[PDB]
């Protein structure tokens, strides 16, 4: 399974991963073998998140800043610095509380949360799931909306708006619906 | 002058501390305005069945209210 | 196992402190979350060890000689940095590098060659060091 | 099981991490409450032992409003415990007498705590105090409020400030305006009022009501902190027991794993 | 200990003197301003607004000047052991002269005055008249 | 304690930005009125 100079191969394999357990042998051989990677998890898929990738297992050979612009790579490292921030969070939250954290920690959890809803998107083959349609969503619209978040245009708009949304203007209807039914 | 005016003596030491505050100056201004911020969250109740709940961050709709 | 046996002096001089400094900032990592309410003597831990966290930081496929490093981390060390936000560090070595590439081949020569960071080397990073912070302007 | 095992330590020692860190946070907070109390007893004490003079019955009748100092954070040791149980105590004193007993609170603990069983006697809470220091929600504002709804005996349950590990829950039997009115105030008459007795006496009792509130608050933050050190330390401990129990639990799993793969594989190797 | 003054002025943010010996300690009682040392009666009086004016035994000459919002003084006279005889004066925001500005000052007349125009409560009345009080004595007792 | 502290932050955080976004839904249309459909 390779391309070569008379044709080419994309191929894409599911992994069955026994009892979520990563470090079986058979994965643990298959990472190697893989140029895209995309871990799907439960923790996630338990909050709606779907689809229920995890962004911090997930990787790619592609993702480097000659392939895909400094727009895209400088992007998807801020996202990821910014989930793991909430990811390093998560006791003291559980523990202490949203009392004590400061207004940085606390932007910085909501731009977190916003991007993790913003994420999830639906999916036509899961409309008899659902029941909602689906949606395409392009690059460039995707890089426009996670430079927008991370830099904070849209920090205002509420985290429901933003959950389950193709797009950011998607996100402004809805957050406009919202608040029409609000008042 | 303030129980004419339906007034207590500490609303109007508050009420005119602030303005003093006001005529300070801004370095040590700063503090004295941070130092007496306000934040309150008045709940009021008849036999449980709240009546109302308000939010107060200023001195004299805290005391109004 | 091996240590500073595997290490120029130039590369010690800086290192010793650069280990002491970090290993202090792992003492008190936690409580940058909690700093606002701290004092100084624990909060100049955290700053100068996110300043040299952030300066370790590298770029794929982009190596550097003990020369630069040398200078670099004497720049971050010396307190160079900590009054910088830290997010302006990856500028502050990239300009302060091609400022002594253009500027001071002769220092970087010398530390080469000698394998030592002599007083009279010193000096004159020191002096480089001030004259690229007056040419420039960082954030905090 | 190990990842049980392995996530219990992993949450554990995060655990008393943060508590470590919040032990030292808590320190500092005590500090600086020392110096706020430093500063702020002295504007409270003289007027309070001037009208102290004026002895308070605590068995008057009628009726009674309890107003009662607490926190809005937990991991305050057991202060409210205290204060709550010290609030029963007087409720339960003084409905049996028939007086008709009317409850304030600060903060939430309070309200948490006596909601089932005296809910039916709350009047007015506050809440969202002390995000920032105390007299950011001046006592003023309450003693207003106390007074607009005047009754004829009030009692204040707080936590006194020993020293950085020693509190003490006190009641203070605190003077109204029909108590005031049904004293002709002799014992006063050794002092000069400088403005006219009946003219100031109003504007005096509203002072006295807010640094009444006001030093006992103080005393009760500071009692609030100590007991936080102290459990983030009761905690910092038991999450080191816990640690190492789940320590010997994990290598005991680890054993056990080994011994069973490695018999799998050796009776899959003799089975041939 | 003395035969002299303790002084302990104090605000709820900051306590200026504890136990102060001194000689002489005018301040702006609400009928209007009196001096209290050593041997003065047991009093009360409440403050209006002005410039206490302090005055230690081992200055006599030399003065510190601090300016009072509102509060009260309480003078009480000498224990027997003590030899030495004590004043309390209490303020709700006690600010020194040096920290006082006049622009400041005048900006919030002028707005306390604005407010007041429209003049149609009691409380509205009587706090732009109290205001005026206050910040015509900062006028006055600032450098 | 692990499910415990998931389900006690999961809950806590819901809480909190449900009141931060209620507020903000209150105080959007004025301060972005480019989108509220009144003026469309």
């Amino acid at each position: 399974i390779t391309t070569t100079k008379k044709g080419s191969i994309t191929s894409v394999q599911a992994v069955y991963v026994p009892a979520d357990d990563l470090t079986d042998p058979a994965p643990a051989t298959t990472f190697a073998h893989l140029d895209a990677t995309t871990v799907l998890s439960r923790q996630i898929a338990e909050l709606g998140i779907y689809p229920a990738v995890d962004p911090l297992d997930s990787t790619s050979r592609m993702l480097a800043p000659e392939i895909v612009g400094q727009e895209h790579y400088d992007t998807a490292r801020a996202t990821q610095k910014l989930l793991q921030d909430y990811k390093s969070l998560q006791d003291i939250i559980a523990i202490l509380g949203m009392d004590e954290l400061s207004e940085e920690d606390k932007l910085v959890v909501s731009r977190a949360r916003k991007i993790q809803r913003f994420l999830s998107q639906p999916f036509t083959v899961a409309e008899v799931f659902t029941g909602k349609p689906g949606r395409f969503v392009e690059l460039p619209e995707t890089i426009k909306s996670a430079q927008t978040i991370l830099r904070g245009e849209c920090d205002d708009l509420p985290e429901m708006a933003f959950y389950m949304c193709g797009g950011l203007e998607e996100v402004r209807s809805k957050a406009v619906k919202m608040a029409q039914e609000a008042a | 002058m303030w129980r004419s005016s339906g007034v207590s003596f500490t609303r109007y030491a508050s009420e005119m501390a602030a303005l003093l505050r006001q005529c300070l100056k801004e370095p040590y201004r700063t503090q004295a305005m941070q130092r007496n911020q306000i934040h309150l969250k008045e709940t009021v109740y008849q036999q449980g069945q709240v009546l109302t709940r308000e939010t107060f961050n200023d001195i004299k709709k805290a005391f109004e209210a | 196992r091996v240590g500073s046996a595997a290490q120029v002096k130039a590369m010690k001089q800086v290192a010793g402190t650069m280990k002491l400094e970090l290993a202090q900032y792992r003492e008190v990592a936690a409580f940058a979350q909690f700093g606002s309410d701290l004092d100084a003597s624990t909060r100049q831990l955290l700053t100068r060890g996110t300043a040299l966290t952030e300066l370790l930081k590298q770029r794929q496929y982009s190596p550097m000689k003990n020369s630069v490093q040398v200078c670099v981390l004497y720049c971050g060390v010396k307190g160079y940095l900590d009054p910088l936000d830290p997010k302006e560090i990856s500028r502050f070595e990239s300009l302060f590098i091609d400022y002594i590439n253009a500027n001071h081949q002769d220092i970087l020569k010398t530390i080469e060659t000698e394998k030592e960071l002599s007083e009279k080397t010193e000096a004159k990073l020191r002096a480089a060091v001030d004259e690229f912070v007056a040419m420039n302007e960082f954030k905090k | 099981d190990l990842k049980i095992v392995a996530a219990r330590m992993k949450s554990v020692k995060s655990i008393q991490k943060i508590t470590k860190a919040m032990k030292m946070v808590a320190a500092s907070k005590l500090r600086m409450d020392q110096r706020r109390l430093e500063n702020g007893l002295p504007f409270a004490t003289p007027v309070q032992k001037l009208v102290q003079r004026i002895p308070v019955d605590p068995k008057e009748k009628g009726t009674l409003a309890v107003l009662a100092l607490s926190s809005d954070k937990g991991l305050c040791g057991g202060v409210n415990s205290f204060v709550a149980k010290q609030a029963r105590i007087v409720i339960k004193e003084n409905e049996m007498a028939g007086n008709a007993v009317q409850v304030y609170g600060v903060g939430d603990k309070i309200r948490s705590a006596l909601q089932r069983t005296f809910g039916d006697r709350f009047k007015r809470i506050m809440t969202e105090v002390t995000r920032f220091p105390w007299n950011f929600g001046q006592a003023c504002i309450i003693a207003d409020r106390l007074m607009q709804d005047n009754p004829a005996r009030l009692m204040v349950i707080y936590n006194h400030f020993k020293s950085a590990v020693a509190y003490d829950t006190l009641t203070l039997n605190v003077l109204t305006p029909t108590q005031a009115a049904q004293s002709a105030k002799e014992q006063l008459n050794t002092f000069e009022f400088e403005p006219e007795k009946t003219d100031v006496w109003k504007d005096l009792q509203d002072f006295y009501y807010a640094c009444t509130v006001f030093g006992c608050m103080l005393d009760n933050i500071a009692s609030e902190q100590s007991a936080r050190m102290s459990a983030m330390d009761n905690a910092s401990t038991n999450a080191g027991e816990m640690i190492s129990s789940l320590t010997l639990r994990y290598n005991r799993a680890r054993q056990a794993k080994i011994t069973t793969e490695l018999v799998e594989i050796i009776s899959g190797a003799n089975a041939l | 200990f003395k035969n002299q003054l303790l002084l302990t002025l104090s605000s709820p943010s900051e306590a200026i003197y504890v136990r102060t010996p001194v000689r002489s300690v005018t301040v702006p009682g609400s009928e209007g301003a009196m001096t209290m040392t050593n041997g003065h009666s047991q009093t009360v009086a409440r403050l209006k607004a002005g410039e206490i004016i302090v005055r230690k035994g081992e200055t006599g000459d030399e003065v510190e000047r601090f300016f009072l919002s509102d509060g009260f003084v309480l003078f009480k006279s000498p224990e027997d052991d003590s030899g030495c005889c004590t004043a309390e004066v209490l303020g709700v925001e006690v600010v020194p002269v040096s920290m006082l500005d006049k622009e400041s000052a005048a900006t919030a007349l002028q707005e306390l005055l604005q407010q007041g125009a429209g003049a149609t409560d009691e409380w509205t009345k009587a706090r732009t008249l109290l205001g005026q009080e206050l910040l015509s004595s900062v006028i006055r007792a600032a450098p | 304690s692990v499910k415990f502290m998931d389900q006690k932050r999961s809950g806590e955080e819901t809480v909190y930005f449900k009141k931060e976004d209620e507020a903000l839904l209150r105080n959007l249309l004025a301060n972005h009125p480019e989108y509220d459909p009144k003026y469309s």
